[PDB]
RNA sequence: GCAGUCAAGCGUUCAUAGCGACAUUGCUUUUUGAUUCUUCGAUGUCGGCUCUUCCUAUCAUACCGAAGCAGAAUUCGGUAA
RNA sequence: AGAACUGGCGAUGCGGGAUGAACCGAACGUAGAGUUAAGGUGCCGGAAUACACGCUCAUCAGACACCACAAAAGGUGUUAGUUCAUCUAGACAGCCGGACGGUGGCCAUGGAAGUCGGAAUCCGCUAAGGAGUGUGUAACAACUCACCGGCCGAAUGAACUA
């Protein structure tokens, strides 16, 4: 294999349309979209569908997701909304294991005591047939 | 002093668009100082050449788009090593002086100006191999 | 000095014998509350005209909110400031989404780079730069290119718990 | 002022391939193969195509950005050395005592040994680095010529031999003796 | 002895340099500043004195 | 007592190789003074002898850089107690 | 060493300044609950290895009033800034082309034509080309620069401020 092989490190980019998970604060847990770049540490984000108000944010308190969609620099909320919808962003998001893990996390946290109990009894039943399978091959 | 000099360059250029009524855009790629000096001697009568820097021409032309706006469509022919030959004589006696005289191992022509029209320097040297038949190769169509 | 606010401060000399109704003057002032705003009005008004507040009054205080607070813009900032050895004039650019933002980082910057505390700094003029590429300072100009995008290498996730059972990764 | 992105370019001539992983550059051309550990510098490599590789420094300042250009040059000399190769010539310079130079070896060593230096009874020895080869010119008086795939190991070996001849306790303006590098060039492509 | 071009060679190492007027450091002939941190990177250089 | 900044001069010529005036910034606490805080119901007051250890502003010895370093001799400087 | 007004110490503990008469905070019956001051919150040590924008790498870094020192003088470290100048009539840099005619200009001498060397430094033609930057020949050649241009596309030089 005589090619030049250069391990091309593949970063999430801060760019217009890069969608981001908001980490801290009033809009914690929600998805926004980068609209314009302010400086090396600040951006202007907007998350119309999610209910996060258009604002300047410190790139610190937001986490870049791999999701990025088509959006013209500096777009107003209204069209930010129009394009995100068009882009089926939310759909792609909820499809990621990142998204699902968040929700599983969310679900366990919700279990009542009794519920929690049942999970044990079922985990017990599934283990039986699993140890069984295991001990056969 | 460079404000002075440049200003005058437009002057001796603005004065060659009003004087002469036609213009050759030549492609003096290579073509030494000596060679270029001798084409001056071989055009001393009618013609005159004026070599210029491009970004001073493409701007001075646009800045002359008042009177003589026909010269506007020179610009897409002012790239590369170019020069200006102004004249009043016919085509194939000036261009025949230019393209021919002096060479080794000769400056070319890239386009021609006339009354707000352009000539590929090829359609200015017709060898009458269709100029005669223009009233002959269709004259038999009338009979 | 905290979260800054901009104030229209308007005042006039007190009325008199010869001048019933004297001339109103206005300043725009970046201060963090009204009490400072009005005090910084009288500071300058002592230095420009020769009013003392004892012989004047403050006709109005109004907060000047930012027009388009969610539109990123490039501000030009003119500053007079005092140093350990002299007093100087400056110009700098700050890219932000509001006037009040711009000033906060101006005041921080003057303090990091030149060790200038609030007191040693007059804000001369702060004005949006309408025509891009009137932008003079590079550290802003490099954000103005078409299709700008950059990565954010070496990401350090803050840990909650004190021990972790996996050797972390910095992989944004 | 912290530069948002700044990059450099490395032309990969025909014949040589270059593979890079965790910043350990491997370079194979006709002459053979050279590797370098550039891990000590945060530069990120990207291959545009087998002809051209780019080197970038993201969000870096003055000095960080300064490491970029030198990284390019390092990867370049890797390449040219693995194609044109390197060749330093030297010259014995002596006013009265002829400098006798030879290759000896102890335990398959190969040292450059140097004798009679300014009338010295001491026998100097410069080890010959691996990968660099020492020849003696045949039409140039007192020449000596080191050559090989890396400038680095060649240049050093040359400097190594020239250092060993420094002249102590004499006005070194008068006593010019030594072995000095007289030409730096390639193996292919003229001399 | 030693032909002019070899004298010229060995001068490129021994004679054609500059000196720091603070710490005597032997420096590149076109040098503007001294490399040594001890003399505070001074730019008070002189040329290495040429022989007879 | 020691060390700097300036560079008029010295140095055949050439400020600074080695020096450096008129001025000026310092450092030190083996000088001398100034003070009088401690001891006057008592800290034995010079020199030497003996012995240990410390400082470095290095006289020698190691390795260097510099010169008005040809060699020899020397001088200036660095790392060095 | 000696005066001035006030506040202290002395006569006074307490919290802070590790330490300490005199600083900061605050003055004191025996106690409970709360809140603070000055000062702190990596660990010693009660209290965010909090948040945010910068700056700094010291083979002698630095780290908080009183306070346990530093100066004239200097740095092509690095940051921000100032002024003059150049540049969209296209600079700077980088590559690439041309680098001409009177003319081997004049004296000089084995010879010396731009370049051992004396005296000037004129002109033409020019977009530009010195009676010549250097390499070079015995002397021409040959190469080369200053100068102009083809491309590139927005910055570049110099002096400074802290
Ligand atoms: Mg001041
Ligand atoms: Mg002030
Ligand atoms: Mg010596
Ligand atoms: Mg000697
Ligand atoms: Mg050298
Ligand atoms: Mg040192
Ligand atoms: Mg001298
Ligand atoms: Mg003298
Ligand atoms: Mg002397
Ligand atoms: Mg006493
Ligand atoms: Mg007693
Ligand atoms: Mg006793
Ligand atoms: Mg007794
Ligand atoms: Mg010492
Ligand atoms: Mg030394
Ligand atoms: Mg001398
Ligand atoms: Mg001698
Ligand atoms: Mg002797
Ligand atoms: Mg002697
Ligand atoms: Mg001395
Ligand atoms: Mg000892
Ligand atoms: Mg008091
Ligand atoms: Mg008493
Ligand atoms: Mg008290
Ligand atoms: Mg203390
Ligand atoms: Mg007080
Ligand atoms: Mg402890
Ligand atoms: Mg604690
Ligand atoms: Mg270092
Ligand atoms: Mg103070
Ligand atoms: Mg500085
Ligand atoms: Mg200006
Ligand atoms: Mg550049
Ligand atoms: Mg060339
Ligand atoms: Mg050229
Ligand atoms: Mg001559
Ligand atoms: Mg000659
Ligand atoms: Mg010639
Ligand atoms: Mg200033
Ligand atoms: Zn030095």
């Amino acid at each position: 294999s005589t090619d030049s092989i250069v391990k091309a490190s593949n970063w999430r980019l801060v760019e217009v349309g890069r969608v981001v998970l908001i980490k801290k604060g009033q809009s914690a847990g929600k998805l926004a979209a980068i609209v314009e770049i302010i400086d090396q540490k600040k951006v202007l984000i907007d998350g119309p569908k999610a209910g996060v108000p258009r604002q300047a944010i410190n790139l610190g308190q937001v986490v870049l997701t791999p999701l990025t969609f088509a959006l013209p620099r500096g777009a107003r909320t209204a069209t930010v909304s129009k394009k995100w919808a068009a882009a089926a962003v939310c759909e792609k998001w909820a499809a990621s294991s990142w998204a699902k893990k968040i929700a599983q996390r969310e679900r366990r946290a919700a279990l009542t005591d009794f519920e929690r109990f049942q999970v044990m009894v079922l985990r017990k039943q599934k283990r039986y047939t699993v140890k069984k399978a295991l001990a056969k091959a | 002093g460079i404000r002075e000099k440049k200003a005058e360059y437009f002057a001796k250029l603005r004065e060659y668009l009003e004087e002469y009524k036609s213009l050759f855009v030549v492609g003096v790629d290579n073509v030494s100082s000596q060679q270029m000096h001798e084409v001056r001697k071989e055009l001393r009568g009618r013609a005159v050449v004026l070599m210029g820097k491009n970004t001073m021409v493409r701007r001075a032309i646009r800045g002359f788009l008042s009177d003589l706006p026909d010269f506007e469509k020179l610009l897409p022919f002012v790239k590369g090593n170019v020069g200006f030959v102004f004249t009043n004589e016919p085509l194939t006696e000036i261009k025949n002086v230019i393209v021919s005289n002096r060479v080794a191992a000769g400056l070319t022509v890239v386009q021609v100006y006339d009354n707000g029209q352009v000539f590929p320097s090829s359609i200015l040297d017709i060898t009458d191999e269709e100029l005669v038949s223009h009233f002959v190769s269709a004259v038999s169509t009338i009979a | 000095m905290a979260h800054f606010k901009e104030y229209q401060v308007i005042g006039r000399r007190l009325p008199t014998e010869s001048v019933p109704e004297p001339k109103l003057f206005r300043m725009r002032i970046f201060a963090s509350n009204e009490v400072i705003a009005k005090s910084r009005y009288w500071y300058f008004l002592q230095k420009l005209h020769k009013v003392k507040k004892a012989s004047g009054e403050i006709v109005s205080i109004n907060q000047i909110n930012e027009a388009h607070p969610t539109k990123v813009k490039n501000f030009g900032v003119w500053v007079r400031y005092d140093s350990r050895s002299g007093t100087h004039n400056m110009y700098k650019e700050i890219r932000d989404v509001s006037r009040v933002a711009a000033v906060e980082t101006l005041y921080q910057d003057m303090a990091a780079r030149h060790r200038a505390r609030f007191r040693s700094i007059h804000i001369l003029k702060v004005a949006e730069i309408e025509k891009t590429a009137d932008v003079k300072r590079q550290y802003v100009k490099q954000f103005l290119t078409k299709d700008l995008k950059f990565p954010l290498p070496h990401r350090v996730q803050k840990s909650t718990k004190t021990f972790s059972y996996k050797r972390p990764s910095t992989f944004y | 002022m912290k530069y948002i992105q700044t990059e450099q370019q490395i032309e990969v001539p025909e014949g040589v391939t270059v593979s890079i992983k965790s910043r350990i550059v491997k370079v194979v051309g006709p002459r053979g193969t050279l590797t370098k550990n550039l891990k000590h510098i945060d530069v990120t490599f990207t291959k545009v195509n087998n002809q051209l590789i780019k080197v970038a420094v993201h969000n870096g300042g003055r000095k960080h950005v300064a490491a970029l250009r030198t990284v390019k040059s390092l990867v370049d000399n890797m390449i040219t050395g693995v194609t044109k190769g390197y060749k330093y010539k030297m010259r014995y310079v002596y006013a009265h005592f002829p400098i006798n130079v030879n290759i000896v070896e102890k335990d398959g060593a190969k040292f450059i040994e140097v004798r009679n230096f300014l009338g010295d009874k001491k026998i100097r020895n410069v080890p010959v680095r691996d990968g660099v080869t020492i020849e003696f010119s045949t039409n140039v008086k007192d020449e000596i010529v080191l050559s090989g795939n890396s400038v680095e190991d060649v240049s050093q070996n040359a400097a190594d031999l020239q250092q060993i001849c420094r002249v102590r306790n004499k006005d070194i303006r008068k006593f010019l003796d030594g072995i000095y590098v007289s030409h730096k060039g390639f193996i292919t492509e003229d001399l | 002895i030693i032909e002019p071009s070899l004298k010229a060679l060995a001068s490129k190492y021994n004679c054609d340099k500059s000196v720091c007027r603070k710490c005597y450091a032997r420096l590149p002939p076109r040098a503007t500043n001294c490399r040594k941190r001890k003399c505070g990177h001074t730019n008070q250089l002189r040329p290495k004195k040429k022989l007879k």
